[PDB]
């Protein structure tokens, strides 16, 4: 509603795992063909059509935008799960939280190695862009030495 | 699943073992490079000891 | 006079005079922002004149809205507009915009921001207006005389264990 | 039934009642025993598809209200010590505090065998506790 009216929105989901569970429950109750982990074959299409609605509209369309921050939980760092794989492949990057770092005291517990933003540095401000250009390399060197 | 996570943690432990062994390799290599100069300085002290 | 094509080569409407008139007729600069949004929706990208008119509306407007809004700042709004114009539209601000910013800083009494804008105008534009510079200096001297040169808790002396970290 | 008793003691009286349960996993197991017979396809690991809703209804009923308060303590069985099982995974989100036990810790002679790393609590914030 705001995006088409030249304004910027931030939609947070907590969380897609339970939505997938609910869709699975509905399909199995309605006697629909299941698939891997009994999730039907429409789960990927469901998530794709949910997330693709987040976009940066062109200047002639209003200039509005929608940002998507879905949340996903992995059991014992099992990132190979069907839903997690689908959502990771769909999204434009991921932020990975690590229990080890969280317990160690790094709060937030972001794991830079496992976290990425496919968009890149084009979304950073000029000053932030310049600072990050060196900060990223510095952190890489520190990790290599550690 | 349970067996999958068993194998996964086995792999993680092996990777940790590999990293530790790599670190000790680096340490011993540094020590070896430091001590290698003895070759150019040896074989001329025990002349009259013979 | 000359057609402008969008990112994909489609032309755009360069006639922005009605929107400029609407902006000048607005009351609260949030309405001017809404007008800019409507222009973007209608494919009439704002121009330098439109941005300067928006800045004038901000300067001459009573407040952000009919009802008070906490921590509102005309200076912050105008700086955000300038960033949007320069970075996301590739349009260099003119001296009129900087003069409006300096006028707003002087009216607010923010002598430090006035100094910074004066330096920016000297660097990019052809100097800062003498009247505005003198007004900023007078405001700074008045604050110094009255004792409001700097905050109070900053001047307050605190030891290592005295800082009351909340 | 026990939850209804506790709800009465909470609302019609206005008490701070304790509610101990051992073990909740049997509820889900029993429902799974009859899912297929009722005519519902198995979903995952063999558990019934309606596990999430079935457990959520009960967990939500188990809560403190304005009238009274309920302090609930539930034992949870993890098959084969596999925490990834859907029933424990769902149960994790319907709790304020979780105490995870480890067979290795028990074997090491430590009792209670509690893994603080995997343990968690909501009130572990400076505002609430010292």
């Amino acid at each position: 509603y705001f995006m088409n009216r030249g304004r910027h929105c931030l939609c947070v989901y907590d969380d897609l795992s339970k939505q997938a569970v609910a869709y699975r429950q509905i399909s199995l109750l309605l006697r629909r063909p299941p698939g891997r982990e009994a999730y039907p074959g429409d789960v990927f299409y469901l998530h794709s059509r949910l997330l693709e609605r987040a976009a940066m509209l062109s200047p002639g369309k209003g200039g509005g935008s929608v940002t998507a921050l879905p949340i996903v939980e992995t059991l014992s760092n099992d990132v190979t799960a069907y839903i997690v794989t689908n959502v990771i492949s769909i999204t434009d990057g991921q932020i990975y939280l690590d229990t080890k770092l969280f317990t160690g005291g790094q709060r937030p517990a972001v794991n830079i190695g496992l976290s990425v933003s496919r968009v890149g540095s084009s979304a950073q401000n000029a000053a932030m862009k310049g600072v990050a250009g060196k900060l990223k390399g510095i952190l890489a060197e520190y990790r290599k030495l550690a | 699943s349970g067996k999958l996570r068993l194998y996964k943690e086995k792999l993680e432990g092996y990777n940790r073992f590999y990293s530790i062994v790599k670190t000790i390799k680096m340490v011993t290599l540094a020590k070896y490079r430091a001590a290698q100069g003895r070759i150019r300085t040896r074989d001329f002290s025990l002349r009259y000891t013979e | 006079a000359a057609k402008k094509y969008d990112l994909f080569g489609y032309e755009v409407d360069t006639n922005t005079a009605p929107w400029i008139e609407k902006i000048k007729k607005c009351k609260y600069y949030d309405e001017a922002g809404e007008v800019l949004v409507n222009m973007n929706v209608s494919n009439c990208p704002p121009d330098i004149a439109t941005y300067n008119a928006t800045l004038q509306c901000i300067y001459q407007s009573p407040s952000k809205q009919s009802t008070p809004v906490d921590n509102e700042s005309k200076f912050c709004a105008m700086m955000d507009l300038l960033e949007e114009m320069q970075h996301r539209n590739r349009l260099k601000p003119n001296e009129e915009s900087w003069t409006w910013v300096m006028k707003e800083c002087v009216k607010s009494g923010q002598f430090r921001l006035g100094y910074c804008i004066q330096q920016v105008m000297e660097t990019e534009c052809k100097g800062c207006p003498a009247d505005l510079v003198k007004a900023n200096e007078a405001n700074a001297q008045k604050a110094k005389t009255e004792g409001k040169e700097h905050p109070g808790h900053l001047s307050q002396q605190a030891g290592l264990f005295d800082v009351k970290v909340e | 039934s026990a939850l209804t008793m506790a709800e009465y003691f909470r609302d019609v009286e206005g008490q701070d009642v304790l509610l101990f349960i051992d073990n909740i996993f049997r509820f889900t197991q029993a429902n799974s025993e009859v899912s297929a017979l009722l005519g519902r396809i198995p979903a995952a690991v063999g558990y019934q598809p309606t596990l999430a809703e079935d457990l959520g209804q009960l967990q939500e009923r188990i809560t403190s209200t304005t009238k009274g308060s309920i302090t609930s303590v539930q034992a949870v069985y993890v098959p084969a010590d596999d925490i990834t099982d859907p029933a424990p995974a769902t149960t994790f989100s319907h709790l304020d505090a979780t105490t995870v036990l480890d067979r290795a810790v028990a074997e090491s002679g430590i009792y209670p065998a509690v893994n603080p790393l995997e343990c968690a609590s909501r009130i572990m914030d400076p505002d609430v506790i010292s």
